């Protein structure tokens, strides 16, 4: 019953859409 | 001074260029904010196991939305818990001197 979830305890929360490409 | 109603929309446009999805991670903080089980800010870091593109889809669809967030509450509550890496209760305090 100790099954993992869909969103495990991944790293921290950073800028997903880090679109800083000029 | 203090923040009243932490809005996610204006929060985005409230940070420099690259500081777009910087604060409220991708789109989980907004979703978790809605629930606020363990910790929106921290929950986000965990759900961040997926592509910024997936979290967008869930945010526009409660079906996938709760699917990932819900799990977060279970997983994170388990994995992302209190750091029991504290000191031992058997720590000598009194030094047997003269």
């Amino acid at each position: 019953v100790l099954m993992s979830k869909l969103s495990v305890n991944a790293p921290e929360f950073y800028p997903s859409g880090y679109s800083s490409s000029y | 001074g203090p923040l009243g109603s932490p809005l996610t929309a204006s929060m985005l446009a409230s940070a420099p260029p690259q500081e777009q999805k910087q604060m409220l991670g991708e789109r989980l903080f907004p979703l978790i904010q809605a629930m606020h089980p363990t910790l929106a800010g921290k929950i986000t870091g965990m759900l961040l196991e997926i592509d910024n593109s997936e979290l967008l889809h869930m945010l526009e669809s409660p079906e996938s939305l709760r699917s990932k967030v819900d799990e977060a509450v279970a997983v994170l509550q388990a994995h992302q818990a209190k750091e029991a890496a504290q000191k031992a209760v058997n720590s000598a305090t009194g030094v047997p001197t003269v």
